[PDB]
């Protein structure tokens, strides 16, 4: 069916033309157990106070537009008091729910792919050095690809057919993907779990997963139409808990 | 038997509602279209199996992972032995065979392959006995050794292996000796928390070093020697399989590389010749 | 100690035998024939089961 | 003690043997192994995944996203081919970049049936049919709908749901063919046709885009490991 | 017991209507005419057997295939490796064995001879190591190694047996490798389907090449060393024996001959001398 | 670990051992055995089959179809000889080129009784009686038909079977004979005679033609392979 | 594991072991010890069946 | 002779074998797999035991 | 005798291998084990051990 409602705290995001919900390689998001938990301290969980939507900025698609990139969970670093537990606690461990969504018309055409890469390593654009944390990822807007060849010394390789990895663009479908067609399609949720080799990690000096919106099939249009094309992404945390309470840095 | 494929089960004419061609990819969902659906097939028993295909029998394949030289000469004492900081990034065939999945757990074998010659110039051997070689594991934080005939050479709690030249490669077995759960291929993060650093998997590499040298003086010339590293990853578990790479790799500890074409270029759209 | 398991011959005297010698489970041999599979977590990756001849949207 | 006798292959190293060797550190601990999501336990559950083909590969659209995209047009039509490859999914410049065909050359033989799914990424008011043939290698490539409509074929109506599976059927008289493909292993061509032609009301685009993905079947199966000639090397990298 | 030849039963006189001797070739028969026909016999107990003349005991004997020489000098890299498409055609022993039927299903053994020498000249050695070879495997379509100490000798995919010079030679076993159901001696046909290309059974041969070297740079002399392959063909079925070759083979490649005669000649065609 | 000692024959190289090895490739996958017709069991089943024999191999007629023909003609007769050969399978300039002399030459010793059958393949209005006779080695040959009626002969009279099977039979005083033979092991002779003569109506024509034809009974046995003498070469062929 | 099977003699201690070390059934020895046979199909390739003592034709 | 003891593996065909082949205790193999432990003799090496809760003086 | 087949990493000399070994001399009677006090089964048993902590280690 194509109409869903997404419940999380004290929000709700309602959609009516939905293709699916993704659920990562299978598994939903839950909280650790305690066969596999390594601290020694009681956790914290809050369930309604972190466990929600927040809606991140928008973006525009363009007709010449390539793509861009999010990394979480660093852009939700002031969002709320999700931000404000990433600070006080030195470990942290959530699942997500990425809704994102995007409606047109009738009379115009387009097509997206909404990945979601876990250990999204990039790749400088001068070899033989490296990148620094601001050419990363924002504040909380969207850092975007570019069609030619970066020649920045210190930013990421922001070419799209390289996908900013150095791997085929279209070999992103095995990571939990939809595509937003503005034919059939409205709107993109999935749902990522916790996906890590360690229990649980620091999450400021570990991006856990990169979120990537790139339009394969580019946007057209009449000139009776509308010429803004918005892009809007909601992200809820899932299950989130957290160890190691000391001061707050930073700050 | 296992584990083999599915059987193509025969097929007549239909007029249908039940139509399974037409889906819709925006979902996220590969199909699970067989070729029964779309013409009609004939009942053949497919004894095909891909026992060849599984993880266990795609990694079990010994693969060399550096290449060190070292001497036995007077003089230079950096060259009377050899260093390796341990890493799957140097060589490029394992390399690439790895970084198709983001985790791994696995324990290993690991054969020494060394190779030997004479040095030119004056004063020659015409008479030597055969060689040795010590190949001491150094886990991260020990004494290592600053030239050869050192302290650090004993090795009292160090693993090393005695080797003579002649007969079979050494080999031993190394379990699972990561810090968490599994090696990370892929690390997208910074080493200090405030977000500075190494960006990339080059500080999550703690294993340790390997050193390697001529037990014996020999007194008289100079032999080479050419130490070839070969790791087989056996009772392997993946999880979280990657797009292979695309562009050729530039560093031994980054993902940097030249932006490349997707494919080889070819005449037409339509080029079904020739 | 003697694991007497099957061979690999191809459907149209087959066991084996194997002792373990070393005190460590990583000293073993490989394990070459754990044929295990399950592609629906990357094929269908769904929280609804879809079914092919109904159609999807 | 015990008489014994070495037989030819002794003191050898082979690369893919399964022998048991002492541990260099013994009586380890290791860490106990924790649920990670997304296990591979089979190279075939990630060539069963579609992934997008470039099959508009003519320089210059390889350095570009064009590659991915089929252009589709409107007046008046059929008088041309939308598209056109050989069946070789291990050795082609369309789709042995993609996910099935890099798996694919890690091996040396392949079998099975290929599935290609195509997404139709114009208007929501374009309608459209197509002809999505598949021709066995007997024979010379076909060169309008007349010729191409003989060999196994659909007709794809672009409606409510905009996705097509053609499904290649495994029709050879061997029970594998080689990767690296030449005169004798030949699968044959796929090519794409107009049925009857794009008609879109006023006010919406003319042209509109196609993509193309591909993947396995249930009864895919690949054979002979060997290395691929994909990523090569020069001195150790540093 | 298994598996014995059939006994003589004894016989007397007859005087008969059903005479065994009188046949017809005309129908393509070969007549089951025992000795007790057409003369009195007398009971043997034969205990001759045919255990020697089976098809696994024919077969099953090593014959060389081929012989690659390469060098460990200094210039003309393809001196320094060998190369072998895979064959069993150009050793003619083997070749002709094979060629009594026209299917073949087996396994193999294939054992590795490698012998060397000293090369002579100026600025010999006088004082070297063993040597060590790498004997590696390639299926078709992977990458070929252009020179010795290239990148595709690292084969993390492609099997590779490292042996030293003075132990005992190689040996390992291989399937039936075979893409269709039995190896084809002969194929009468073509590779196009326009009937154009290559004519004969070099079409069908897709096995891959073999490529040998020293991994062992050595730095003073040169010293030359001989590959000889040996192919044993174990659990052997066979099918639709052939005629056995009467004119000397010309190509490796090919049926193609000049007219022999069919015998030696002899003196008269009574010429039970002497 | 356990104390074994080497014995005499250690690394080294039997070309005919039955060892086991390991895998190069493992746990590969290999194609399913279909059922093809002719499946050779045995290298006997080969030898039991007849092939014509050049028994008129007197150069020149060995560059030519009449070395597998014998003359028979018409007055008056009986003076002569039909033919007449030694009994040396595997060394001979007659029959070591047919099908039972080929194999017999990839083993040293051979054993069992040899068949000879006759066809006439003369007109359908031709008579005719003929003395097939064969020899033990004890004596000299025979020269005329008394001398040839003494060891074992069949008469063959020629009707509406044209064909009769001369069956030699094992006479010796060891039981294997060699295949390179000599004047210890060997057999005798094989001679043809003519009983009465060829009576042919008038339009007919004069004279006729034998063959001659030679394979294995159930007895027949060989031992002791070794390479054949009847193929060389000099370099490898490219 | 222990296939005792019977050694090579000539009619006028003859059982050997043999166990299987490698996990492959190329890796086998030979089998040097099938003494199967069927030469009818080119000594007697008929439709119908020929009796030596019946006439042929 | 056959002593059958389990192999070394973390907790989330372990077995092995292990015969005597020389006629001294000093010839074995090392004692790798003896986990005892008591840690009161140098931690707790009082006349009294002392309780954690209750005070010590 | 019996057919074997030497493996890689024959001949050599790893440190920390389990494998018995002839005794030079046999038969040996060895002094009998008497109940010293203070037996160490496992090296935690030291780490366990309360130690005074040089936190003062300014020099001078
Ligand atoms: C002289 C005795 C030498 C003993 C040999 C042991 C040294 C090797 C130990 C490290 C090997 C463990 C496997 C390492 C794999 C890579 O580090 C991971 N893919 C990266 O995390
Ligand atoms: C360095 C490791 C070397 C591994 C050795 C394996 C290479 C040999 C594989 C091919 C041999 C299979 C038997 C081939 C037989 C002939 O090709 C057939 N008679 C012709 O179809
Ligand atoms: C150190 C290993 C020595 C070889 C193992 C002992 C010889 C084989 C014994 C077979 C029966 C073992 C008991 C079961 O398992
Ligand atoms: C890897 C092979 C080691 C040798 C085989 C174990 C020793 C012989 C055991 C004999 C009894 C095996 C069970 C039956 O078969
Ligand atoms: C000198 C040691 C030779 C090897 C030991 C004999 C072979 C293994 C026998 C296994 C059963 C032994 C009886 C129990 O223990």
């Amino acid at each position: 069916d194509r109409v869903r409602s997404i419940t999380l705290g004290n929000s709700t995001i309602t959609t009516q033309e939905c293709a699916n919900v993704v659920v990562g390689y299978g598994v939903w998001p839950s909280y650790l157990q305690d066969n596999e938990a390594t601290a020694e301290d009681q956790p914290t969980q809050p369930d309604v106070a972190t466990c929600r939507f927040y809606t991140l900025d928008s973006i525009q698609w363009q007709k010449e537009s390539d793509g861009w990139w999010w990394k979480f969970p660093e852009a939700l670093k002031n969002m709320g008091l999700f931000g404000q537990n990433m600070e006080y606690h030195y470990l942290g461990r959530s699942g997500y729910t990425i809704h994102v969504q995007c409606n047109a018309s009738k009379f115009h055409q387009g097509c997206l792919l909404v990945v979601c890469v876990p250990e999204a390593e990039m790749g400088c654009s001068d070899v033989e050095r490296e990148v620094v944390a601001a050419s990363l990822s924002s504040e909380d807007t969207a850092k975007s690809f570019s069609r030619t060849e970066s020649n920045g010394q210190h930013t990421v390789q922001t070419v799209v057919y390289n996908a900013g990895m150095g791997v085929g663009v279209g070999n992103l479908t095995i990571f939990p993907h939809q595509w937003i067609n503005l034919r059939t399609n409205n709107s993109a949720t999935i749902v990522m779990p916790y996906i890590n080799s360690v229990p649980m990690d620091n999450m400021f000096r570990h991006y856990n997963f990169t979120l990537m919106i790139i339009p394969f099939a580019k946007l057209e249009y009449t000139e009776q139409a509308s010429n803004y094309v918005p892009i809007t992404v909601t992200v809820a945390p899932m299950c989130a808990e957290y160890n190691g309470l000391r001061l707050a840095s930073h700050q | 038997a296992v584990a083999r494929v599915a059987d193509t089960m025969p097929t007549g004419p239909r007029n249908t509602e039940s139509v399974p061609a037409l889906t819709a990819v925006e979902t996220g969902h590969t199909s699970q279209v067989v070729p029964g659906d779309t013409m009609q097939t004939r009942h053949v028993k497919n004894y095909h199996s891909r026992t060849e295909s599984s993880i266990e029998n795609f990694l079990c394949r010994a693969a060399c992972v550096y290449i060190a030289t070292y001497k036995s000469a007077g003089g230079t004492p950096t060259e009377r032995y050899a260093s390796w900081r341990i890493n799957t990034r140097q060589m490029v065939q394992l390399r690439r065979k790895f970084e198709l999945f983001t985790y791994l757990r696995f324990d290993m074998e690991i054969t020494f392959v060394i190779t030997s010659t004479q040095d030119p110039g004056t004063q020659l051997a015409q008479d030597m006995p055969v060689l040795t070689h010590q190949i001491m594991y150094i886990p991260p934080g020990g004494p290592v050794p600053n030239s050869a005939t050192d302290f650090a050479w004993q090795s009292s709690t160090n693993p090393s292996i005695f080797w003579t030249e002649g007969c079979a490669p050494a080999r031993m077995s190394v379990p699972f000796i990561s810090i968490g759960n599994a090696y990370s291929n892929f690390y997208d993060g910074w080493s200090h928390f405030t977000q500075e650093g190494v960006y990339g998997f080059n500080s999550l590499n703690n294993m340790g070093h390997i050193y390697v040298r001529h037990v014996n003086e020999q007194s008289l010339g100079v032999s080479t020697s050419t130490l070839r590293v070969y790791f087989k990853p056996k009772h392997v578990r993946a999880w979280v399989p990657r797009p292979p790479r695309l562009s050729p790799y530039v560093k031994s500890s980054n993902v940097n590389f030249k932006p490349t074409a997707v494919t080889t270029e070819r005449k037409d759209i339509n080029d079904v010749g020739t | 100690g003697a694991q007497v398991s099957t061979q690999k011959t191809g459907a149209h005297t087959i066991h084996y035998t194997n002792i373990n010698y070393y005190k460590d489970a990583a000293s073993n041999s490989a394990n070459r024939q754990d044929f295990t599979q399950d592609p629906s977590k990357f094929t269908e990756p769904m929280k609804d089961v879809m079914i092919k001849s109904l159609p999807a949207l | 003690g015990l008489p014994t006798m070495l037989t030819p292959g002794s003191n050898q190293f082979l690369t893919s043997d399964d022998f048991q060797s002492p541990s260099a550190m013994p009586q380890f601990d290791v860490t106990p192994e924790m649920k990670i999501p997304g296990e591979v336990h089979n190279l075939m559950e990630i060539a069963e995944v579609d992934s997008v083909v470039p099959v508009n590969n003519t320089k210059e659209n390889i350095n570009s996203m064009e590659a991915y995209r089929i252009p589709v047009t409107g007046g008046d039509q059929l008088h041309t081919q939308v598209f056109g490859f050989q069946m070789q999914p291990g050795l082609n410049s369309v789709f042995k970049r993609t996910l099935l065909g890099e798996i694919l050359n890690y091996y040396a033989h392949w079998s099975g049936s290929v599935k290609l799914t195509f997404v139709f990424c114009g208007s929501a008011m374009a309608t459209g049919k197509f002809l999505l043939a598949y021709s066995p290698p007997g024979a010379s490539p076909p060169q309008n709908r007349k010729q191409a409509m003989l060999g196994t074929h659909v007709i794809w109506d672009v409606g409510l749901q905009s996705s097509c599976v053609l499904c290649i059927p495994w029709i050879s008289q061997t029970h594998y063919r080689l990767v690296q493909q030449d005169e004798y292993t030949s699968a044959g061509y796929v090519t794409c046709w107009y049925q009857t032609g794009l008609i879109v009301p006023p006010g919406a685009p003319p042209s509109c885009t196609i993509l193309c993905f591909a993947s396995a079947c249930n009864d895919f199966s690949v054979r002979m490991l060997r290395d691929t000639p994909f990523i090569e090397q020069t001195q150790l990298l540093q």
